[PDB]
């Protein structure tokens, strides 16, 4: 499933709900340390609504653990990402994903 | 402001055609599907709205998972935006605990593929130069290696037809139909061709691919695949140029000599050896716009892969023809 390590305390108590949009930045690497991805690099927040699955599932279980303000690695296993299928030309198949996330607020 | 727009912002060295990774599930999600399109052998293309905006949605059946894959594959590895080419948004793989569901997402065209356009309607000598034209635009453009960061490999089409190729509504086109295309990457001098149990639409295969003789390990060969069925699609224009009321009805190349899906022998029978090509009317030759367009498909259909003029070139006599004539 997905491991959360933080890097980066919240305030400890706020923690998305169904329904509510997170607000978050991030950057994705494949194991060996090759990003694939990062909101980040394009200075420009990443959103989506908890619950509606618009997100991998390590993601979605992921966030709902870290409280606003904290940053986190989220280590996320295949089945919780994007299986054996992986996402064409940009996640190899049985992939475990590495994500910087950093809570920035709730919506 | 739109789609495209924010695939432009987010934009950064490293990201493929469409929207990055995360944004594209966020966008395919957020889909709103209004009608089925149409129901091709390879899934149902429906209509969809985002925020509003009108979208393309293909959604693919089981056994495309791999022309899903592909075609997905190559717009994320290769940048490719460029007006003759079909705008490539996200990819989304929905599988519900109850059965799996391949998305592909880009630009909307409400006229369809050349092929519904034709169908629909004749066409006038400047609308015949603007598909031809634009055609060949893009399938240059396809073909051409260019160099630096906002750079991309060359790479073949392999199943050019007028079904694949999309009419905007200023009367161009855009290629469309990425799932079985080859990349070359020159630098390994190796060519990227992936698995799948499907293969070119067999009355637009070329001489060479319906004997077997087709090199695979020269990237070339794969272009000059792509010329001949260019001409043939040139040929099914042609065709539907209205002058004073004078035109054909709408036929797919080799309707006469050919059944309904033909198999790979009875295209090869017509083809290689007894050698035939669709016909080029004797009229076609009075009128100057016909005539260099029926040059052009002579030029595409030589048995020899290697006499065939390059998509380069046809852009060029193209684009001299379009200016002699406003």
């Amino acid at each position: 499933g997905v491991q959360v390590e933080t890097i980066s305390p919240g305030d400890g108590r706020t923690f998305p709900k169904r329904g509510q949009t997170c607000v978050v930045h991030y950057t994705g690497m494949l194991e060996d340390g090759k990003k694939f991805d990062s909101s980040r690099d394009r200075n420009k927040p990443f959103k989506f609504m908890l619950g509606k699955q618009e997100v991998i599932r390590g993601w979605e279980e992921g966030v709902a653990q870290m409280s606003v303000g904290q940053r986190a690695k989220l280590t996320i296993s295949p089945d919780y990402a994007y299986g054996a299928t992986g996402h064409p030309g940009i996640i190899p198949p049985h992939a475990t994903l590495v994500f910087d996330v950093e809570l920035l607020k709730l919506e | 402001t739109t789609l495209k727009d924010l695939i432009y912002d987010m934009t950064t060295s490293g990201s493929g055609s469409g929207l990055p990774l995360l944004v594209q599930r966020t966008i395919a999600r957020t889909i709103v599907l209004q009608e089925s399109i149409g129901k091709g052998r390879f899934g149902e293309v429906w209509r969809g709205k985002w925020r509003g905006e009108e979208v393309a949605v293909k959604i693919f059946s089981s056994r495309e998972e791999r022309s899903w894959f592909r075609e997905a594959e190559i717009y994320q590895t290769v940048m490719l935006r460029h007006e003759n080419i079909l705008g490539f948004i996200a990819a989304d793989n929905k599988d519900n605990g109850t059965w799996t569901q391949l998305w592909l997402v880009s630009d909307y065209h409400e006229h369809g593929s050349l092929f519904d356009y034709l169908n629909r309607y004749t066409v006038t000598v400047e609308g015949m130069i603007k598909l031809a034209l634009s055609t060949a635009s893009g399938l240059a453009h396809l073909h051409m290696e260019i160099v630096g960061t906002q750079g991309k490999p060359a790479i073949a089409h392999r199943d050019l037809k007028s079904k694949n190729i999309l009419v905007k509504k200023n009367g161009t086109c855009c290629i469309a139909d990425l799932g079985l295309a080859v990349r070359h990457d020159s630098a390994t001098d190796t060519i990227d061709i992936a698995p799948n149990h499907r293969v070119g639409t067999k009355r637009y295969m070329a001489p060479e691919v319906l004997d077997d003789s087709i090199n695979m390990k020269h990237f070339e060969s794969f272009k000059r695949a792509d010329i001949y069925a260019m001409g043939l699609v040139f040929w099914e224009i042609a065709r539907r140029c209205s002058i004073g009321g004078i035109h054909e009805d709408y036929q797919l190349p080799y309707y006469d000599l050919v059944p309904s899906d033909p198999s790979v022998e009875e295209m090869r029978k017509v083809v290689c050896e007894q050698k035939l090509r669709p016909n080029i009317p004797n009229r076609w030759q009075s009128c100057e716009a016909l005539r260099v367009m029926a040059k052009i498909m002579r030029e595409c259909w030589y048995a020899n892969g290697a006499a065939r003029l390059t998509a380069l070139r046809i852009k060029k006599t193209l684009s001299q023809l379009s200016q002699q004539e406003g």
